[PDB]
RNA sequence: GGUUGGCCUCGGAUAGCCGGUCCCCCGCCGGGGUCCGGUGCGGAGUGCCCUUCGUCCUGGGAAACGGGGCGCGGCCGGAG
RNA sequence: ACGUCGCUUUUUGAUCCUUCGAUGUCGGCUCUUCCUAUCAUUGUGAAGCAGAAUUCACCAAGCGUUGGAUUGUUCACCCA
RNA sequence: UGGGCCACUUUUGGUAAGCAGAACUGGCGCUGCGGGAUGAACCGAACGCCGGGUUAAGGCGCCCGAUGCCGACGCUCAUCAGACCCCAGAAAAGGUGUUGGUUGAUAUAGACAGCAGGACGGUGGCCAUGGAAGUCGGAAUCCGCUAAGGAGUGUGUAACAACUCACCUGCCGAAUCAACUAGCCCUGAAAAUGGAUGGCGCUGGAGCGUCGGGCCCAUACCCGGCCGUCGCCGGCAGUCGA
RNA sequence: GCUGGGAAGGCCCGGCGGGGAAGGUGGCUCGGGGGCCCCCGAGUGUUACAGCCCCCCCGGCAGCAGCACUCGCCGAAUCCCGGGGCCGAGGGAGCGAGACCCGUCGCCGCGCUCUCCCCCCUCGGGGGGGCCGGGCCACCCCUCCCACGGCGCGACCGCU
């Protein structure tokens, strides 16, 4: 079997609106530029961005 | 559409036709109605004699006769269950009830005119043969209406004059295949381009 | 776990090497999932339950979709699941004649539905097998296996309602 | 009462569907709802279908449940299934609205001449004969 | 599940001939016709042979329930073939304690008079379904007999003259009188 | 103020229908029973009918036992 | 019986949501309507229902459910 | 301003409470809008004045925009059916209603059910008593003949007797029986003005479970116009046709 | 474009075959039928007067996620054309002549001429081929290094 590198580049959108949001997904939201519904970003792939990924 | 839409009303459950009835209605087309009393609920007519005799004892404590009117009659009925899908209260509600006109058998006007079936509400497709269902000229009539024999006879007697008509429709037909056979080497002609473009194979 | 028609996966995963262990065992799953972002995820909830893996601590080395061999061939799948109830935990053998084996399942996920009011959530698929016509238990598969099978549509229902709406003439249902 | 049973090598008429217009053969039969159907010579190849989407036909193949699509075939040539078919009155019906339903203009225009001339001329010759039905004088 | 096919055939003799309109069935024999229709049914009816008259009943694609209906309406042939060759005969004792209970036999036995059950004065008037008709046998001393073509309606007025012979407000294990059918047999006992 | 050709009618069944036709019965027409057709309804509402540029020479067919009178008079049917 | 599951809001509690620029606070009398968890009457089923009487249950609220001594009483109790 | 209140979750007192008291986050208060028929708090989403497109949550029989799809597979008949977070009514226990599943057992060496025969001796076995003979009870629980028949499954008698079952056998000829389990339905299920899946109504579904494709529209998202605020402490003294 | 370098499948009576059966063809037997001749049901089984599945000593042809609509994910491995709807905000872009009928202007993508020959329609206008040299790849030879994967052969190290 070839297992292919794990994928480098995610590309992020935010698909809930801005009510009601907890203070730590918040806060980062608003690291990954995402601070309105529909709004997309790149976001570099490894430990310490998928761990925010997992947060949102 | 612009003309009077006649329909029957043999055979047919009650809300399904009511739905049917109340959007044309709405739609600015007047509708006719008639023999109320073959229209079909389904369920068995005891539970739905309980439907009516519930409704029944719905009325105003203080004064009855402000209270809830029942009419008994199935034209009456019908009439009642399209006003629950018609929007009554306003102006546009009322004018749409006052295109719908309901019968208990067929009056003179209706009863020499062709009659559609809207088979989206007929009981033969829109419900299993094992049901069972109710009549509501039987419930109507157990209910309070009086008038289940005078409409017999009178639709028994419609009925006759409608047999006699068909038999002369059935010998004007047989004349005109009879004709169309004499006239064949002068009618071939016409014929064949009918058959050319798909009428009269 | 949502639906659609279920597709059936092959699904290859090990866990991570490790200076205990340079080369962990492979292991393989056949897993039913409407797609393979599904079939991953379903792919390390079983592997949780069985060995002591996750997806932190392991990784997918393949994941393809299996196709039918013989699609055209009529065949009898029998299926042992183990599905939670409103009271209890039940293993249940059912059986289903399909051309695909990922459509028996998707049978199976719409009969347990609506025979158990079982969701895809409580169904856990644990083995299907293409079994022999003599080899089936249930009279619904087994009332098919008939050489010379014959039988009428008794009562067609007109399902062309709307089209016409309103027409002269009553619908026929004898055929 | 009935006449026409799902059997196999009963041909069906698709009615709607992918494979609207077309006939197969019935090869196999699954589950109550669906049967493993093939038109070789109808351009449907083998799958399965529905069973609300068919209308039984009166042709009959002789081949074995779930035999090879060659037999099929072979069996669908040898009946002429396709001559057949088209001489049947529910095939010219068929036929009779696809070229009403293309007919142009200019065409329901000679139609309306010739339909004109046509229905006077029958009309004519009824009249005609109720007047001679009409002359009847015995007691 | 739905059966495929779930069938059940009956034979009719030969002084007998079945006739039939859909799912009407018209059973016609030396005793007399009988009709039946069975359009709360959804069944196939057909008849097979012109050597020894088999009528098949055919149930496609059927349920539980629907499944029991097949050997019904085999039953109802079959009671049917049976009345109009042999005919029905209820044979009815009249049981009593104390006062005897005095039947007699209205117009062409068609009425039925109870006159002294358990000694009061009303007098029961019972009147047979018509085609039914009543009788006082003259083998034993209290004893009726009702005689007719149709199993339906023979017993249903059986069961009436049995109701209507009904003790009330009393303990019924104790009070035993009454009317109560004794043996379900045929005429011409063949 | 709407509207922008008409349909002048069997009863109905839905595990069945429709049409036609010779014999029997009911005062010269209907009801039955044979028999023959049709049935994904073609004697088909997915249908049918009517169909509007108008006139002038001018032929052939259709008809010619025909067509039109807010022309007269009489009679008949229809009562929900 | 030991246990256990409920329903009801004609008891009394628990709470304090509405009302303190005020919703007249007990009982009786008068009068109407409603409920059924039916005392009687209609029709029934069961009994350790022989009859009479009684008891249990079902459909059931159509109809009726009284006159008095004592007490403000509601309740209570007795006479008939 | 220093009266707070509500929801998920954790949580104390209380039988409980739309009760009282805490922790965390969010909300309402201060907030309109789409949906939940209706509603301070639920679900979606937060708002300048507009046009077009597309959505969320939620829906698409008719009221009422949208399924007038030839939607897929089943389940379910209710003489109080059922019908969508909060949420606006139910339990234990039952059902030979029907559906699926689990385990077990019997059967061509003749199942099962029906109809039809037998159902014996020691022995009216012992101890019990007023009488208990298989059948009020305490223990025992055997043997022979057998195809089989318990020193007895019930009815019955003061005790007997007489029936009946277990068990064996004939006719019948092929599948059958039991105990569980959990889906829908039913029973359990009684309140006061006449009434509430929102209504009409719906039963080849407009109900329940699992799914598909279309479609509807919020003040949300995208494009565009216009208004204002904020920011660029932006540009212009170069009016420098030379 | 990829995939199991798709799965099935079509045609080649696929041919030398082997094996297995049953939802059992023919035949045979039994039980029911139509004028000792043709049908229906129940048994037997291995090809017969049908077919099915698996393996081949091996396949060949076509097509190829199919324009016989069985079942996918895609596009630096993607381009062309058409239709419906809403809209038109802005208003001195001239570095050149010293603007003056007038900023048809910037960035971007192209065409022709300042070269010469032809070719085809057309009475000068239109539509084409280019016009000489270089590399790079495709075809043939033989030619180096690296990367990745597989197999084999060793010598060293570590593990029995
Ligand atoms: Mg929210
Ligand atoms: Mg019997
Ligand atoms: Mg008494
Ligand atoms: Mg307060
Ligand atoms: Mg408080
Ligand atoms: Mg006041
Ligand atoms: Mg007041
Ligand atoms: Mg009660
Ligand atoms: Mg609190
Ligand atoms: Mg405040
Ligand atoms: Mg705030
Ligand atoms: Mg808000
Ligand atoms: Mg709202
Ligand atoms: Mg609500
Ligand atoms: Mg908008
Ligand atoms: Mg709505
Ligand atoms: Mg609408
Ligand atoms: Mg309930
Ligand atoms: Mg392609
Ligand atoms: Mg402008």
């Amino acid at each position: 079997f070839y297992v292919p590198a794990e994928p480098k580049l995610a590309f992020v959108i935010r698909i809930r609106g801005i009510n009601g949001v907890s203070p730590k997904v918040r806060k980062v939201l608003q690291l990954l530029r995402l601070r309105q519904i529909f709004n997309g970003t790149f976001v570099k792939l490894n430990k310490a961005s998928i761990n925010m990924l997992r947060i949102v | 559409e612009v003309q009077v839409l006649v329909l029957d009303g043999r055979g047919h459950l009650l809300g399904r036709l009511a739905a049917i009835v109340a959007k044309q209605v709405l739609l600015g087309r007047k509708v006719v109605v008639v023999r109320c009393e073959g229209i079909n609920i389904s369920g068995n007519f005891y539970r739905n004699k309980l439907k009516y005799l519930a409704f029944l004892r719905k009325r105003m404590n203080t004064n009855p006769s402000r209270g809830p009117y029942h009419f008994r009659a199935p034209s009456r009925i019908f009439w009642r269950t399209v006003r629950g899908m018609l929007p009554h209260k306003t102006k546009r509600g009322q004018a749409a009830l006052d295109r719908l006109k309901v019968f208990d058998g067929i009056p003179p006007p209706y009863d020499k005119k062709k009659r559609m079936v809207v088979p989206a509400a007929l009981k033969v497709v829109r419900l299993k043969p094992t049901r069972k269902f109710a009549y509501l000229g039987r419930l109507a009539h157990e209910v309070g209406w009086k008038y289940q024999a005078v409409t017999a006879t009178l639709e028994e007697k419609r009925k006759e004059k409608a047999k006699i008509h068909y038999r002369k429709k059935k010998q004007l037909m047989r004349l005109r295949k009879q004709a169309e056979k004499n006239v064949e080497k002068k009618i071939d002609k016409y014929t064949e381009v009918l058959k050319t473009h798909g009428l009269l194979v | 776990k949502a639906s659609g028609t279920l597709r059936e996966y092959k699904v290859v995963g090990r866990c991570l090497p490790t200076p205990k262990c340079h080369t962990p065992p492979l292991y393989r799953m056949r897993i039913f999932a409407p797609n393979h972002v599904v079939a991953k995820s379903r792919f390390w909830y079983f592997v949780s339950q069985l060995k002591k893996m996750k997806k932190s601590s392991g990784e997918i080395v393949y994941c393809g979709q299996v196709f039918e061999k013989s699609p055209l061939r009529v065949k009898n799948f029998g299926i042992w699941l183990r599905y939670d109830s409103r009271s209890g935990t039940h293993n249940m053998y059912r059986e289903y004649r399909d051309l695909t084996t990922a459509g028996a399942v998707t049978q199976c996920y719409r009969d347990m539905g609506a025979r158990h009011r079982a969701r895809a959530h409580s169904i856990q698929i644990m083995k299907v097998e293409e079994i022999a016509a003599s080899k089936c238990r249930r009279p619904a598969v087994k009332q098919f296996h008939d050489s010379k099978i014959k039988f009428p549509l008794p009562h067609r229902v007109l399902r062309r309602q709307h089209k016409p709406r309103f027409t002269t003439k009553r619908p026929n249902t004898f055929f | 009462v009935f006449r026409r049973f799902v059997e196999v090598g009963r041909v069906a008429y698709v009615s709607f569907g992918p494979h609207a217009g077309k006939l197969v053969a019935i090869v196999d039969v699954i589950d109550q709802n669906r049967a493993l159907v093939d038109g070789p010579c109808t351009q449907v190849r083998r799958q399965a279908m529905p069973f609300k989407c068919m209308q039984l036909t009166d042709f009959i193949l002789k081949f074995p449940h779930s035999a090879h699509q060659k037999y099929v075939r072979q069996a669908w040539q040898k009946a002429d299934i396709n001559t057949k078919w088209a001489a049947t009155r529910w095939a010219k019906k068929i036929e009779a609205r696809e070229r009403k339903a293309k007919m142009t203009d200019f065409d329901r225009f000679k139609v309306m001449k010739a339909k004109k001339m046509r229905n006077r001329i029958i009309k004519n010759e009824v009249k005609k004969l109720q007047k001679a039905a009409l002359l009847k004088a015995s007691p | 599940m739905k059966t495929i096919l779930s069938n059940q055939t009956v034979d009719i003799p030969e002084n007998v001939d079945i006739t039939l309109k859909g799912r009407t069935v018209i059973v016609k024999g030396p005793r007399g016709t009988l009709r039946r229709d069975f359009n709360h049914i959804n069944v196939e009816l057909s008849l097979l042979g012109k050597k020894k008259k088999r009528l098949r009943v055919d149930k496609w694609w059927g349920n539980r329930k629907e499944l029991a209906t097949v050997r019904t309406i085999c039953s109802h042939v079959q009671n049917m073939i049976k009345g109009v060759t042999l005919g029905f005969r209820y044979k009815m004792r009249s049981v009593y304690a104390h006062f005897p209970i005095n039947v007699v036999i209205q117009e062409n036995g068609s009425l039925v008079e109870i006159r002294n059950f358990l000694g009061e004065k009303y007098i029961r008037r019972v009147r047979m379904r018509p085609g039914v008709a009543c009788s006082v046998s003259q083998a034993q001393k209290d004893e009726l007999i009702l005689e007719g073509n149709d199993i339906e309606l023979v017993s249903n007025s059986a069961a009436l003259i049995q109701q209507a012979t009904t003790v009330k407000n009393k303990d019924i294990r104790k009070f035993l009188d009454g009317i109560y059918v004794s043996e379900k047999g045929t005429v011409q006992q063949a």
